[PDB]
Parts: C-alpha cells; structure tokens; sequence
C-alpha cells in the first residue's frame, strides 16, 4: 500500500499529537486510524496508532484575501496545501518519543488494524457490532457487554430522526446469529455460566 | 507590438549594459536529456557581509578607509537518484579588515564574557576608491577561496572516456579563470548575453523544457580581466537549459539558463568527455529547477541554494550584536 | 444560477467552516443558504449544505487606518474584500473532506434547497411553516409535532413587539387548511388515528 | 444634515459593528445615534440606524512610546485620527447587507430620527419623557405603562445624588399635559378605559 | 502653573482613560487629581478631571535587554519614556468626546480641585476629614454621615497595624470643633431636627 | 523618493530588445516656525510615476480599473547598445530632481540685492544646489563626506569648533562637480559653510555632525554677499534645532527630524509594491 503522505515537522510533533501531510493522491477523511513507522537511531522500530479527527486546506501562494482569488483561476502561481491532525491511540511498544519528521504514514488494514482497535487483548471473544467507512468489521468485547467483566449497553440520542431501536435489535441480531456465545462457552472449567 | 516582464538579477556589478558575446560555431541541434548515474552532486555559493565601515587618520592628514566586512561560504551535497535528502558539507565562517596603506597592528580579540570576533589584516590595493574599498574585493576574495575550497572535493578529470565524474560540482556565476584542471561546472543568470541573432533568438523561445542546446565554443575574450597576462587567450564551453515553460504573463526568454565549461584550447579530448554532461545536465537542472510559486523569484533559482544563502546568514551573528562588540573595543 | 463566488483559501476550509469570497454582482446575507460541488479525486461529485452566518468587508492596500480613505475615495490604489463564513448542514456523501479552495458555491433554488433542509426524510407530511427570504416555503414535518413520535410547540419572545398569538394562528390556519391531515391519515392500515 | 465622516474599511465592518472615521469639523460624542446610507449593486438604497458606543482618537504617524511628544509640539509634521465605533440598532429594509466602506454617515434629527426609535410603530401614542443631546424629545411608549400592553416603571440607582423622584414627578407630569391620556381614549370602540 | 507634560497619542485616548507622558520636571506619583484642558473645533473649551492610578517608566533606544545595560552607564544612545494614566472622574461640561493628543494637563489645586471633588454640589455643608498629600483639605458630605439624605460609616481593615479607631476619633473630633452641626442648623425652616 | 516597480522588456518586430521601467516618484515640503508658535504641517504630497521606455514608440495612454485598481499609463524618453540595468536608476531620480526645484520655484521669499528685504518663506533642498536655480532664494545641504578634508590646518580647526556655529563663506567655482559639456554658461559661483548640529558620539568620528551647505550666487555680485549674511548667522541656530537627537533614529547624527517623518510619508502615498504589481500585470497580458 502506497504511503498517502508525510509527516509534517513545522507543527508540533509530540508523542499524544502530530500534524502531518498528504500528498497528491488518496483522500483522508475524519475518524480514519492510520499508523505510523519510526526508526529510533539505536535500530529498534516503533510505530503509532492514531485516528485523524480535524483535517483543512490552506491557499497558499496568495496573500491578499479575495482579491487574487480570482486571478488564480486565471493566471497566477498558487497551490494547495492538504494537512490533518492525529490523535495516537497506543503505541505499539511501551515509550514516548515523538515520531521523526519526514516519515511516511500509511492506513492501518490488516493485521495493523488489530492492535489498532486493542484485537490481540480481546481474541477469543471478539464480537461484529459495526462496520467502519470501508470493509472491516468492529470488534467488541462481549466480556464487558456479559457478567465475565461486568457492563452495561447504554443508547442515547435526540429521539426521532436518531434511530435508536434499531441499533439495540441488531446488536441482539449479531449476539444471536455470531455464534460469540458458544465461543465464549467452550474452556468453561466449570464455570458459573456455560450455556 | 507585444511588451512583458524579464526577470533579471543584479546587486553588485555596475554599468554592465547589454552586450553581445557570439563569438564563433552557433548551431541548432536540439537535443533531449537523459539521466546518468553519478554518486554526489555539489552546489556551493557564497554570502557577503558589511559590519561596520572605519575612517582613521595616524598623524598624516589624510583619512583612510577600513571595513570590518564578513564572508561565509558553503556547500549542500545532493543525489540524484534520491535515496536520500541533502546535506550541508560545512558552513565556515570567515572576517576580512580591508584597511588602506596605514598598517594596523595588534590582531587579537579578547571576550569579555559574552561576545567573540575574529580580527586580521588584509591589502585593497595597498587619492583612493573610497565606497567601493570594500564592496568589490570582499566579493573577489570570497570567490577567491570558495573555488580554493571547492577545488579539494572534485571527480577526477577524464580525457576522453577515462573515468566519469563520481562527485559533480556546481558554481555560481560563470567560471573564474582560477580553476583550470578540476572538474567544475558553472552556472549564470544574467541576461545580458541573451540574444544571439534573428534565427537563434527564434529557436530559442520555440525549444521545449528539459533539452539543451548543442555545445559552443567561445574565446572568453571581452569578459577577461584587462591586462591579466595570466596565460593569453582561453575556451569555454556554453550550453542553454530550459527549466520551465515560464508563466503567460513572463517573456517567452524566461527560464533558460546558461552554463559555462572549461577546456583547452583544442584538446578534442574534453569535448569527447563532457558529451556525457551535456545530457547530464538536461534531466538534472529540470529536477533542480525551483517550483515557482513559493519564491519570489520564480524562475532562475535553485531550491538548495535559497536554504543554502538563508543558512549562511544564521552562521553569522546578527548585526546588532557584533556592532555592539566592536564599537566597545574601538574606544578602548 | 451563476455562482455567486470561489472558495476562499487564505483561512482554514476545515469542513465544519469555510470562508468563501463573493465576486461582483449577486450579494449575500445572512442567513441563506448556499451549495458548493466540488470533484473528488476518483471523480465522484462531492455536495455541501450549509447556510451563512458572518459577513464583512475589509478595505485591502492602506497601512495606516483613516488617514487614506480621503485619498482612497479621490485617488489611491485600494481594493475591497467581500467574504462570507458558512457552518455547513450536512455533506452530500457520507464522509468528511474539506472542499477544494477555488471551487465555485451557488445558492438552492430547487432540489438542492430541500436537500438541505433534510426534506428528503418528509414526503408524506410537508408542511409550510412560513416564508423564506425569498419565495421558497419552508417546509416543516407535521410528525414532530403530532403524537406519532411525540413532541410539542413551544414560542418564546418579549411581548408587545413580538408578536405571539398571531403565528400561534398561523399555524393553526396552515394546519387546518393546507391538508396535511389528510395525506398523513391516508394508507393508515390500522394506524391510531386516521381522520 | 452635513457629513461627518467615512466608513472606516480597516476594521471589520460587520452589519452588526463597524467602524468609521469622523473627518474634520463636525465632532461626533457617545451616544450620538447616526444614520449611514448604502448603495446596493441592483439599485435599492439601504439605510443603517445605530447609537455609536465607543470613541478613540490615534497619533497615527509616530512609533517611540512619549518620546516625539516634545518635538511634535515644536516641530514635526504629523496628523491625528478619529475614528468611532457605531453599533447598529435595526436597518432600512428588512435584509442584511454590510455597508459599503467610503459611504457617507450623517446624524439624523428629522423623520430617519423616527425609525432609529421605533416611532413608527407609535404614532397615536408618542410620549416625550426626556430630552436627548439636541433639540430632540425621545419618545417613550405609553402602551407599556398603562395596562394597554402590561408593564410597569422601575427607577433605580444609588439614592442621595440621583434624583430619582425628581424624574417620577416629571413623568407624572408629562403624561397629563402632554394629551397622551386624551389619545387613547379616542377610537375606544368600547373597552375598558374610556376616560 | 507649569504643565508637568503632554497628552500620549499612540495610546488610545478614549475619554474614560487616556494615556499621558510627563515632560522633565515635576514628579507624577499616584493617586494625584489631574486637568486637561480641550479646545473643541467650534470654541467651546472643554475640562476633563480625573485621578492617576498607573504609572511607569521605560528605557527606549536599546532593544537587547541587559546586554547594553552596563553600556548605557558608560556610552550608549539612550533616554526614558516617563507615562502614567487618568481615569477621569467627571467632565466640565456633559460631553464625552475624547481629548485632543497634543494638548497640555496640568494639575488642580484651586478652585479647580473643588469640581475635581464635587465641592460645587456640597457647598454648605463641606466637612474636612482628610488630608491629600499636599495641602488640601478633602470635603466630606455631612448631609450622607446624617440623616438629611441617609448613611452610616463603616471602618475596616487588618486588626493591629491598621489603626481602625484612630479614624473614629478624627472624625468625632473635626464634626464637634469644625463647626459643621451650626451651619446645617441654620436656615432650618422648621426643620425636624435644628439644634 | 523614487521607487520602481517593474522592469520591462520588450520586442517588437526588430529582433533586438527593449527595455522599460514603471517607475514613481514622489515630492513634498514641510512647513515649520522657527519660533515654535505651532506644529509642523506637511504643505502637498503628489503621486507621480513615469515609464522609462527606449525609442520604440509605443502607444494607446489609456487606464480603466475594473473595481478596484488604479494606476497611471505614461511615457517618456530616456536617451531617446544601450544602457542595460541603469537606464531607469540614474534617470528617475535626475527627473525627480528637475521638478522638485520647479515646484519648489513657486513658494519662494523675494531675493534681495543688499538689504532690500529680508526673506519672508524660507526653503531648504537636500543635497547640492542644482543648476537650474539660479534666481530663487534656496538653501541646500549636502550630507555627503568625500569633500571633507580641506587641509592639514583647516580639519584642526573644524574639530576643534563647538556646536552652533558656522564657518565663514568661501567661494567655489562648482565647475569640476558641474556636469561635462553642459555649455549652459560656464563654471557657476556657490557660496558654502559648514554648520555643527552635535558634539558627536565619544566613541564616533570626531567629524561627525557637520553639514556642508550651498548658497548660489551671481559671479562677484558682491550684493548677495551682504543679502545672505542674515542667512549666515540664522543657520547657526536654525540646524541646531532641526538637528536630531542621536537615540532615535539609525543615522543618529547627519539627519533632521521632520526629513525622517517626510520621506515616511512619501512611501504611505503611494501604494503597496504588491497591489500595484498584481494590475501591471493584468494589463500587460490583455
């Protein structure tokens, strides 16, 4: 897979938050998890986890407002300048440097995406509930849904346009039909609940 | 009836009108670049600097002029290919005092805790040029030992097919007449030697970006330093490179820049050995061509050298601090 | 309808807010609403909803402020910027990318007005709550305001000058005789209330 | 009415705030309503009314913090600016177009001063309660203080210095040798307050 | 008397609070009534008196801080900016315009000081119960400490250091010997309390 | 104040090029009271801008602002090879000069012969005094120092002179300065002396704070000599006010205080490089 872009280096490049560029060629949108690779000098990989939540365009090349927008339609030297913001869920050792600037980011949709949505902590039991912008479902932790952890499912929203009833019956749909139950049952030693 | 823009460059030089350097042997062949591997590419330049200007009288009457001037000089290391981005080779910095016949002494410097300066001596041309004292030989000596610098990291020169250049340099402006062995390239931007004839001008504008035009051979005769005696009369070899389409609104000219080689006065061995640079340079200069809209120069600039000149400026102090340093020692 | 303007660039475009610039002719005011297209890079069209809330005119080429505009109105070389801000409604295609500066935006004249007051969710119950500044109805969903999903009317204002009661009628007199009743009662197949 | 000034374009002009520069001669104090005339592309005047709010006078033409002060009492050329921010209270038409910048702004005293308070929507009832700077009586409504409309009259402030039976007493005053009571009671039509 | 100094311009000169510097001579400390004088264009002279709560120095002419310090000291082209600020009390005339930069402010020490102090509104009854730093006498209104118009008086402060019932007994011994109860009593008219 | 802003180039069915320049210039006074009754005012500042073109004859003097952009369309003829990069540096600023003594030819005190009247509205010129006035009652001051050394007795005594006075007049013949083969009438007489503003910074050139200035007079008149000799002692103190205090500004001593605040002024007339620039360029390519 082809990198989209850059990291930027202008901006603040710190471990919890890092702006950085794309370059032509592939959208990005908002809430899409991209993982990033960082070669520390001693040799050792590292790579970060985050999902994109703010993202603009800026003209550059023109500094009067309105009054060459127009003229660059026409005749004039001026770009575009795409970047976004990353939010970094976990990195995949245990430390905080910050990523180099003027490495290359590209999506998370393997086995990348795993560790990216915490996958490996929840295997045996890994539940669909939801489906992202492109073909990878969801996964969620049926141990915390159940009494194994302990939990709850709580849905809100504005009532009426906001459809709430459905997100409950296809939650009991997927429950039902996964099978997450009868995995969840096998290794019960005797258990308190393997049915 | 058809008026536009030019773009031109020029600070220093003086009263350089518009002249005609066609010497001999111009054709129209135009030729397509194709990229050649070579390990290094090295494109160096040079920055002047003006700190404070002196006027001294030692029991004689008349005044003399000083200067305190500066001068820095560096190189930026690129690949062609593009395994990996550049790197600054070394930035040193360098003082000149350009005094007249009066010989100072006591070239020491002392900082009391923060500021430090260098301090040396040196001769422009031993009534006296009095503006001028220090604008004109302080950009003949930092040309002086930049190409002395320069003239360390060169490829070894090729006869005819002996060896292909593994460290390529570049240098700004035409070829001084000091570097006659080492394997340098250089390159100029002003437009006073621009048109050629009626045909040539014509085939100039109409030539697409990324090819070059075929070698000539020039006697850089009028250009030379009067009276230099140095060895007699010299050759160059100069070939035009076109880096961009030039914008609507810019004169069809822009965007072509000339370059200079040296070589022996019919050798027939060089030309044999730089035909390799002559497609050399068509593909390299493209990539090399800076991208209009962030310069204001659009045309004829290079991306290393605008980071490369910012940074020569930051290995320099600021002016405010080092006038502070010098106006203290001047009354002590 | 002529686009009335590009899309500024010099100010972030984030796809919540973009600056766009309005060139001579067609003015605009707060609150209207305003569509721009703008090409995605795999060639689908992009489509944004929203309405403006901020206008300003900023006098561009004096450096000192009120000691020129004598000279500007007899002779100088100055110029006038003519931009508006947009909070956008909702985007076309379900996804978040900010809109190319220099994109051409027009205002909602027909579908696209009903698209961006989310119309396509009332076919059934389109109801006319007033007028618009120009002569496009506004149409409201007689759904909220029935018991089908629950859901009252409340008016607020100062008394006196505002005047209350009357649009209470209004309302009322568009209700009864519009007919909306009747398209909402009509394919009852059982409903609660069908008359 | 003569000019006083030009609309300042530096500053934001916003239908809401925009500022304005007052040319020498007429001086313009707080609280001193002005009336700004504006010229729309398809050919409809617009007219702004809006009580000025804040007033400030710049040396423009100097940087040294009280260092020129000296010399530019003996001997230096430089000029000062007066500028004055005016806060809009309702416009001509119903429509908000920012006003052009280099329009020319004039106080109203006549009919314009009518709209800037709301007299047209009381001309039956008009009651002068005060005075303002010039030879204008401001005209309350007496609506609110009778039972036409509801409402009552609160006086507050620190007691002692403010004379505020003073101005209960001239209240009192008004209304019964102003005729406003005699107004009303023409056109009763029958209602509760007929004498 | 001398004007101590001149009127800032770069600063805003709001009439509420304006700026002014000191030329070399007499002293400005804090807390000292101050009046400028304004000519206004048509010829009506207008006074503005207020208090000054701010006050400071600045060394202009060097720009790296404490690097050229000690140069200043033994060779340096350098000087100071002397300034304070006047939050004015009241105005003259019932006018707010802001005072002309370039004009001359002189202090109140005459009668000047009286309508600095509202001692024009407390003819009669002025009662000393303080000293400024020079020799002036501050008025207090004796119809607030009693019952004519209402009040009380509340000392606070630290306990100790603050001497709290010091100020008592200065007030009980200026009302009882500076003769204040006799001429209230007189022109009593059949006055509640005239003894 | 001259200013360029952009050079041109063009050809025009000759196959040898051309150039041109947009440049602006821009002139204007101050008006002072020695005596201190009132402020400085700036008296006019006019917009002015000149095309510089070689003689190729183009046409059509027409300008139209879409909305916003106004400029002036003009022409002239410097020197009717050629000049490459100074045939608009040199030029524009010899022109500035020409209609500067022009305009300033209009205000002007009466001249008087002897002690026919004293001068009513006095005018100051920076730089030499030009040889077109001839008549008008002008002073000039040059700031230039390459005329500084008179001798080995004479730069004694200059040092040696304290602020707030002048030297005597000497006579000059202003002929080797004077422009070659200007066969306007021969070698001119100029009357100068030197003036101190300062006592000069103890760390900077005994020499500074000297002004040199030009009085033209008719040859051996010896009526303007006694005319001019209130001008002599009213220099004494006039400079000294004028003179700069040495922390404000970068050229601390060698300058005036209303010149730094005029030439301000100059560049807030005309308008910002870019905008201008950005027109030019619309019309250059319809």
């Amino acid at each position: 897979a082809d990198a989209i872009g850059m990291v930027l280096g202008t901006e603040d490049v710190t471990p919890t938050v890092f702006w950085f560029a794309v370059s032509h060629g592939a959208s990005v949108g908002l809430d899409d998890l991209v993982v990033v690779e960082t070669r520390k000098p001693d040799g050792t990989p590292v790579r970060f986890y985050g999902l994109v939540d703010n993202v603009r365009k800026r003209h550059e090349g023109v500094t009067f407002e309105s009054d060459v927008e127009d003229v660059v339609a026409g005749l004039l030297p001026a770009s575009v300048s795409y970047a976004a913001r990353v939010l970094v869920t976990r990195v995949d050792p245990e430390n905080f440097i910050p990523p180099q600037p003027g490495d290359h980011v590209r999506h998370a949709a393997g086995r990348e995406l795993a560790m990216a949505l915490s996958a490996d902590k929840m295997e045996e039991a890994a539940f669909p509930g939801g489906l992202l912008a492109d073909g990878q479902p969801l996964p969620l932790n049926f141990r915390f849904i159940n009494g194994e952890s302990g939990g709850h499912i709580n849905i809100s929203g504005i009532s009426g346009v906001a459809t709430k009833t459905s997100y409950a019956l296809f939650l009991l749909h997927s429950i039902f039909r996964s099978g997450v139950m009868d995995r969840t049952a096998q290794g019960s030693g005797g258990r308190q609940s393997g049915t | 009836p058809i008026d536009t823009f030019e773009g031109q460059l020029t600070l220093k030089p003086f009263a350089g009108l518009v002249f005609d350097v066609e010497t001999d042997r111009w054709e129209a062949i135009p030729t397509l670049g194709i990229p050649e591997s070579v390990r290094e590419v090295l494109v160096v330049d040079g920055k002047p600097r003006m700190e404070a200007r002196l006027l001294m009288d030692d029991d004689s009457g008349e005044l003399h002029l000083a200067a305190f001037g500066a001068y820095v000089v560096g190189a930026v290391s690129l690949c062609p290919h593009g395994t990996r981005q550049a790197e600054l080779l070394d930035v040193r910095a360098r003082r000149v005092l350009a005094y007249s016949s009066d010989a100072p002494l006591e070239p020491a410097r002392l900082s009391p805790r923060n500021p430090h300066t260098g301090v040396l001596d040196y001769e422009p041309y031993a009534q006296v040029e009095g503006p001028r004292a220090a604008v004109q030989k302080l950009m003949l000596q930092d040309e002086q030992k930049l190409s002395r610098q320069l003239a360390s990291p060169i490829a070894l020169e090729e006869g005819e097919a002996d060896a292909l250049p593994e460290s390529l340099v570049l240098q700004d402006g035409p070829v001084r007449l000091g570097g006659g062995g080492s394997a340098v390239v250089g390159y100029v931007k002003t437009l006073h030697t621009d048109y050629l004839g009626a045909d040539r001008i014509g085939l100039l504008s109409s030539l697409k970006c990324g090819e070059r035009t075929p070698i000539l051979r020039f006697r850089v005769g009028d250009r030379g330093g009067t009276f230099s005696e140095a060895e007699g009369r010299e050759q160059r070899f100069t070939w035009y490179v076109r880096l961009c389409d030039a914008p609507f609104y810019q004169h069809p000219l822009a965007g072509i820049m000339r370059l200079e080689m040296h070589a022996p006065e019919d050798s027939s061995f060089v030309p044999a050995a730089v035909q390799q640079i002559a497609d050399l340079s068509g593909a390299l200069l493209s990539k090399l061509g800076s991208k209009l809209h962030k310069d204001s120069r659009a045309p004829q600039n290079l991306i290393p050298t605008a980071a490369l000149e910012q940074a020569m400026n930051r290995s320099m102090g600021n002016l405010e601090l080092v006038t502070r340093r010098i106006r203290t020692h001047l009354v002590t």
